[PDB]
């Protein structure tokens, strides 16, 4: 979900390739 | 491609002297002014155990040049 | 806007969580 | 294509502001 | 006349230089 | 000796002034 994706990108966090995969899957 | 993008950006910026200029400088391999940071140009993507290591350990972040927020 | 959006993602930058927020917003 | 973007964001790869440019313009 | 459009360091540490001026 | 920070409109980039 969108709010989930906002949650995975808060200050102090470091994303993984799954986050980017989900981002590009949102198209 | 990256060169073209940064060159166009530097130019419509007014051709100023800065990181936009210094990246082009280093690209033509005749000078460098490394800043105390790690920009988009070079960011390795860390493993999950790297995540568990940092979670907030800054020293590993600066060690492996990972994504920082 | 879009131009301001990829203004943040210039070389040598560290995007903040807000930039990611608008990135999820547009998608 | 999308999977090219995935493989360019695949773990260990160095992203470039061009890749972010395609990410923005996809949306 | 300084602008941070020509370097991200000021963009990141403008708060810090503000405090440095304060003290 | 005197500096002020002023934000340009229609964008977010930050303009720093200094006098001496």
């Amino acid at each position: 979900s969108a709010d989930d994706l906002k949650s995975r990108f808060k200050e102090g966090s470091i994303p993984l390739q799954t986050d980017y995969a989900d981002l590009i899957d949102i198209a | 491609k990256d060169f073209v993008s940064t060159y166009q950006r530097w130019q419509n910026n007014g051709a100023p002297l800065g990181d936009e200029a210094y990246h082009v400088l280093e690209t033509l391999t005749l000078g460098r002014l490394p800043s105390a940071a790690t920009g988009i140009g070079n960011m390795r993507i860390a493993t999950a155990q790297q995540r568990i290591g940092v979670v907030w350990n800054t020293e590993v972040i600066i060690s492996n040049q990972l994504v920082y927020v």
